[PDB]
Formats: C-alpha cells, structure tokens, sequence
RNA sequence: CGCACGGAGGCGAAGAACCACAGAUUUCCGAAUGAGAAUCUCUAACAAUUGCUUCGCGCAAUGAGGAACCCCGAGAACUGAAACAUCUCAGUAUCGGGAGGAACAGAAAACGCAACGUGAUGUCGUUAGUAACCGCGAGUGAACGCGAUACAGCCCAAAC
RNA sequence: GAUACAGGGUGACAACCCCGUACUGAAGACCAGUACGCUGUGCGGUAGUGCCAGAGUAGCGGGGGUUGGAUAUCCCUCGCG
C-alpha cells in the first residue's frame, strides 16, 4: 500500500511560505487528494491544516502546499524533522 | 496544446533521461549518453 | 419387434409424403421467423440424434441452425484475374452447408463442443440442420463411459479443425482404399489436392 | 395436433386417467412411447394413451394408424405430465398403455366404446 | 544489525504494527535530511530501514496478521 | 553491497554474498472483463456469449500469447510454355479460423503381386519418373506390393 | 602421475601451478500414471428364430472445381432418389 507523504520540499520558495505565510511544502504521491494530503499531515505532525493547494510537478510527483492554523507554527515543525 | 496527466508524467521522465552520465561512473569503469535529446533538433513522442 | 424410433427414421426417408409433409409445411413457417441459431430442448429426429450420440442428460445441448442456400456468395475480380478465374455465380465452396452450420453453432456456444449434426429439411432460400453439442466441463459428462472422450484438451474446437463426422466426410476420408491417397492423413500434408 | 382426428372431452378424459391410476395399483401398465409401441406390435395392449402436447410430433405420429391396423383402441390426453402422474411417474409420458387392466375392465370396455362412437 | 528475523517472530501482531510506524517515521525522518542535502547521513541505515520494513511486512503475512 | 575498478557508508561467525527448490510481495496499461480513456479517470461490477443451476453471476467455460511445426478454410501474379488463352508458376505467396507438446490419421462396405493370398494408422527406403495426365507441348505424377520404424486394440445406435 | 596426454587459466611452448579431465558415486527431469503385477468383470460353443444392425444416405442426371485418376480421383452445388 502506498504512503501519502514522501518527503518535504525544502527549497528557497519553500521557506518564503514557511516564514512569511505559515505553509509547509511536501512532495506527495500523485494518487492523493487535497483531503487525503490534509488528514495525512495532521496524523503525522499533530497540527491543524486549514488549506491544501496542489500542483502536479514536472518530476511526475505532486507538490502539496499545506497551510496551518495560527495555533501551530511552520518554522517550529520543520525543526524536529 | 493542452497536455494531460499521463502525457505530463512521460515528458517529465524524458527530461531526466537528458541528464549526463555522472562523474563517478567514469572513475568506476575507468573511462557517452546515447539518448541525448535536444528540444529543437530532436523529436519526442505524441 | 421394431423400435418406436424406427418409425421416425422411416418417416424421414421421405420428408415430403404424408404426415411429415403437413408437419414440415407448418414448422418452417415458425423456423423462417426464428433466428440463426436457436437452442431447442428436444431434437426433431430422436433416432438420428441418439444414433449420433445424444443422451437425455445434463449438458447435452441441441440447437437448430439455418444457413443461406445455393453456391458461393462469390464476387468478381478487382485486380487482373484471367478468364478461368472470373466465375462469379458458377463456382461453389469446398465446405458443405452442414459444416458452416456446425461452426455457426459452436461459436454461438463458446464452451460446448460439437458432437455431430443432421439435416432437418430445407426450403427455397435456406437449409436447416440440428447440431448436438456437449459440455466438456460438466461432471455429468466427465464421468460418462460413452461421452468422456470429448472432454480431452486435444478435442478443443474440434469442428473448426474438421474433426467432426461431417468434417471428415467433406475432407474425403470415408473411403479407406482407392481415391484417398491425397486425402489421408490430412489434406494439408498432401499439398491440398483433395 | 396433426395426428389428432377427434377431440376427447374432459369428462371422458377424467374417466380415462382414473382408469390408468388404478391400472398401476392392480395389474400392469406401459410408461414411455418405446414400450407402448411394442405393446401394440406384440398385441399385449388393451388400451393405449397418447399425449397431445408432444413436440416434436414425430415421436407419436405412427400410433393412430398403427393402433388402427392392429385393432388396439387409442385415446388422446391433452397434457404430457397429466399422463405422467397417471402412469405413476415423477416426469412425463408422451404415450402410455394398459397391458391387462384389472379392476378397471368394466370401464375400459366402455372407454374403448365411447371412442368408437366418437369415431 | 538491529532488527533480525528472530526478534520479529518474538513479537506480537501489535508490537510489529507499532514497530512498523517506529521505522516508517525513522525513514521519513531520514528522507527529509536527504531532501536538504545535509551531511549527517548514515547511508547504511536508510538502506536497512527499507529491508526492515519489508521484513516486518513479510512476517506479518506469514504469521496470520 | 549487479553491469561498473568512485567516494562515503553499510552488511557479514546471529554464517552474509552466491546457488538450487518452495513461498511473500508484485504499481498501472495490457485478452482486459463495471464505465469511459493515447498507460488516465469515473459511481459495485466474470463485460460479452454460453453451460449447470439453490434462477443468485451461485458453480463453471470461452477470449489472448508462443520460433516453427499441425489441422480446417480462402487462395494470386510475376515466371515457364522462348508470344499466349487451356497448362505452368502452385494449392506456392498472402489472408480467415483453431488445437497440442506434437499435431492429423486409425481398426476395412479394405487390398485385388486373383490367391489355398495380405489384414487398423502414420513415417522412412523402394516400387518410379513407373502407371496416369497433358495446346499429347512445356510440363504434371500416384498406388497395390516389398523392405523397414513402431505396434493395440476398443465404444455406441437398435434388438431384449 | 596417467582408468586422468579433452579444454581453459596462469606476466612466453604447462598431464604433474589453478579450474578441470578418467574412474567411482549422488539428485532432478524425461521416459511414465506407461510396463509389470493386482482388483472386479467374464472369454467361448450347439441348434431354433425373416427380432435388431445409422437416409435425402447408396446410386442416377445437369453445372462447377480438383486429381495422376485416365469412362476408372476426391469435393461443392442444383434436381431426382
Ligand atoms: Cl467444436
Ligand atoms: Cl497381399
Ligand atoms: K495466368
Ligand atoms: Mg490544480
Ligand atoms: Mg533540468
Ligand atoms: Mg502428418
Ligand atoms: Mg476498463
Ligand atoms: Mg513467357
Ligand atoms: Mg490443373
Ligand atoms: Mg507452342
Ligand atoms: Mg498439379
Ligand atoms: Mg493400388
Ligand atoms: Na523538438
Ligand atoms: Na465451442
Ligand atoms: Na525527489
Ligand atoms: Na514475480
Ligand atoms: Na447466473
Ligand atoms: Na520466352
Ligand atoms: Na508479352
Ligand atoms: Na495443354
Ligand atoms: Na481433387
Ligand atoms: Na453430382
Ligand atoms: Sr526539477
Ligand atoms: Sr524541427
Ligand atoms: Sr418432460
Ligand atoms: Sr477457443
Ligand atoms: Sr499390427
Ligand atoms: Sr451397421
């Protein structure tokens, strides 16, 4: 069975969303929906996801931009992992 | 032209096939990419 | 004494005289309106069916078939074929109507194998034949001392390969001695001069 | 329906099958067209039955003319399974026969005569 | 090196199901450091982590569930 | 710790690598079978055709592949005849259907070295370029027998 | 040395450096669910009896095709039987 979250997308623009807009970027499995990416991020990091924006990258993988709520901080999540 | 999901997955792989033989393979075999494609001179599928 | 079966056999010796004459005039009216291949519960000729191998068992099917009459539905020549190779309505085929009938019937039933067939009459535009079919996978036949041969892997699609009784007769394999040098063991092995 | 030259009434048919029902509980009967034909040929048939719903008709066709050239009386039954249950079978019979009735001979004599009156 | 065949058969269908996650997370936490290209890599563990998750999934089918 | 001699790191006496056998896993498209689709998507699926049937897709069958071989069908022209039409090329090419590890054939309504004889079927040798055919031209061409290989002989329909 | 002087390897021409090679022995497949054996069954003979033994068939005629098949090849087709 396939896993949703593969690995985090850690690029310079992935920081411009982490610092400024409180968003965590992951490169997920292409068969996953915005609702499946949402539940998956919560069940692995104990956070609260408000919005998920997807894009099908030119690498065949799916890039998921996950926005957290004010109660959780993106800069603080990227530290432990 | 509007590409579909699969068409994208394919054109994506073809781009990774355009990467050179890494520096270490030369040092391991003790001394050529044959699927060398150009965006102008060559033709892909579809 | 005579069998009740022998009274159907003796009737079919002349399918245009008496009781059978009035029967076939009636039946064909419904048959002309019936399809190409119609599965029928009971055969029209009991003696003939039983003689060919039919039993009143589970997995022993009978089906009537109707094929067009005459010669070949042969066209003309598009590309340059000589005077000799230009006959349109004067030439016929190498498989008799009974063989087409058996094949059409085995394709209608893609799991059942052809046992044998017989004629059930004809009118001006078509010929009717009833084909006995057997289910090779039914245990009712798998343990039958008189029919379990038809369940062998090598008997699969036996009509299409001409291994039918109707098949071997058209292939010119009836005679054991003279005029059967080009027909036995097979036509293809003898270069097709049968 | 082609081998039938006369319609046998329901009232007479009830009287005919009742006689067959007691013929298996006393003497002997013949169940199945093959055994009934040999009965007419061997002469051992007293009264022969024939079903009217036999498809194909060929299995029966001979019975009306055979029973006539052998003097053996015949009678028509509408349904196949009615004659089947009457012979004492679970299935159905196309034609039945009575070989030496037994405690029915006082009715078979009349059934055979009620058919001659009906031609 | 750390997880052998015997040590997996000495577990319960609930200890394996929990060891699965404890390795599946360790993998994602190794794959994340490989996403940044960081130097504190241990090339042998990331390979053996796959082999381990495979072993536990294999034994899981073998033991009923 | 493949090809493939790097770097780094790892595994191995808890007996690894490697190999033999059995098994686990085995994405999607694919006969492709819930429906549609350029390998994707859409709201429970033997789709289709059959058999049996508890008449419910409940139990089953077919589908497609494989170098060639095999069996049943369809069936050319160049070419040869010093042209060409019957004939030849040739039942060759190619096409439609189908089976198996082989296929097909097969236990005489036979043979007819006519006998007081042989005794299922393939195949090999020979019979023989014979008999036979043919604008009697070019060409086409068996068989019975014989010697060998291998051997094997049975089952219904009906009567009762 | 040799029941081993087939072959290859090895920094040059190797039976005795190395793999192998002879001899001997082990496994699988195939032969083959065959042969052999066994189990059940029952082979056979005499006289009496016109009870039974497969139809559009055997065969004939017209048209086609094919064959070495010549009147005497096999086949399809229409009619008759
Ligand atoms: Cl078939
Ligand atoms: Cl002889
Ligand atoms: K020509
Ligand atoms: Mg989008
Ligand atoms: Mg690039
Ligand atoms: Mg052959
Ligand atoms: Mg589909
Ligand atoms: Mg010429
Ligand atoms: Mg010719
Ligand atoms: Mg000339
Ligand atoms: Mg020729
Ligand atoms: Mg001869
Ligand atoms: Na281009
Ligand atoms: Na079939
Ligand atoms: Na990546
Ligand atoms: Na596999
Ligand atoms: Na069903
Ligand atoms: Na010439
Ligand atoms: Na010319
Ligand atoms: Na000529
Ligand atoms: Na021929
Ligand atoms: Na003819
Ligand atoms: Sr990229
Ligand atoms: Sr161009
Ligand atoms: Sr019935
Ligand atoms: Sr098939
Ligand atoms: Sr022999
Ligand atoms: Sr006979």
């Amino acid at each position: 069975s396939w896993d949703v979250i593969k690995h985090p997308h850690v690029t310079e623009k992935a920081m411009n969303d982490m610092d400024f807009q409180n968003k965590l970027q992951f490169a997920v499995d292409d068969r996953a929906s915005k609702g499946e990416v949402a539940d998956a991020v919560e069940e692995q990091y104990d956070v609260t996801v408000e919005q998920v924006n997807t894009q099908n990258t030119m690498d065949g993988e799916k890039k998921a931009v996950v926005r957290l709520s004010e109660d959780d901080d993106a800069q603080e999540v990227a530290s432990r992992i | 032209g509007k590409k579909s999901k699969a068409t994208k997955k394919r054109l994506a792989k073809l781009d990774n096939q355009n990467s050179r033989v890494p520096a270490w393979v030369m040092l391991k075999t003790d001394r050529r990419n044959h699927k060398r494609r150009h965006w102008r001179r060559n033709d892909t599928d579809e | 004494a005579r069998s009740a079966y022998s009274y159907i056999r003796d009737a079919w010796k002349n399918p245009g005289d008496g009781q059978l004459a009035e029967l076939q005039w009636q039946r064909q009216q419904e048959w002309r309106n019936e399809g190409a291949v119609e599965r029928i519960e009971r055969p029209t000729r009991l003696d003939k069916a039983r003689s060919q191998g039919y039993k009143a068992k589970q997995g022993v099917i009978v089906a009537r078939v109707s094929v067009r009459k005459g010669s070949a539905r042969k066209r003309r020549h598009k590309a340059g074929r000589r005077s000799k190779r230009q006959g349109v309505t004067r030439i016929t085929r190498r498989k008799d109507i009974q063989r087409v009938a058996e094949e059409r019937a085995s394709r209608t039933f893609p799991n059942l194998r052809v046992l044998n067939s017989y004629s059930v009459g004809q009118d001006g535009r078509q010929k009717w034949h009833e084909v006995i079919l057997i289910d090779p996978n039914h245990p009712a036949i798998q343990n039958d001392d008189d029919l379990s041969w038809i369940c062998a892997d090598d008997q699969a699609d036996r009509v299409f390969r001409g291994l039918t009784g109707a098949g071997r007769r058209n292939r010119g394999l009836s005679g054991k001695g003279k005029g059967s040098e080009k027909t036995r063991p097979s036509l293809r092995s003898n270069g097709g001069k049968g | 329906p082609v081998y039938v030259d006369f319609d046998v009434p329901a009232d007479l048919e009830d009287d005919a099958l009742e006689a067959l029902e007691v013929a298996r509980d006393t003497g002997a009967v013949k169940k199945g067209t093959n055994e009934t034909t040999k009965s007419i040929e061997r002469g051992s048939a007293e009264l022969v039955f024939v079903a009217e719903d036999v498809q194909p008709e060929e299995i029966v066709m001979h019975i009306p003319e055979l029973a006539d050239e052998k003097g053996v009386p015949f009678i028509f039954v509408e349904q196949q399974d009615d004659l089947g249950h009457a012979a004492g079978l679970e299935v159905g019979s196309a034609a039945a026969a009575v070989t030496d009735a037994g405690e029915a001979d006082a009715d078979v004599e009349d059934i055979a005569d009620k058919v001659e009156e009906l031609r | 090196t750390v997880l052998h065949v015997q040590e997996i058969r000495d577990m319960t269908p609930a200890e394996r199901e929990a060891e699965l996650d404890d390795l599946k997370t360790e993998l994602l936490n190794a794959r994340a450091v490989q996403a940044a290209g960081g130097a504190p890599e241990n090339p042998g563990r990331i390979k053996e982590l796959r082999k381990a998750i495979a072993r536990i999934k294999t034994i899981q089918g073998e033991e009923g569930d």
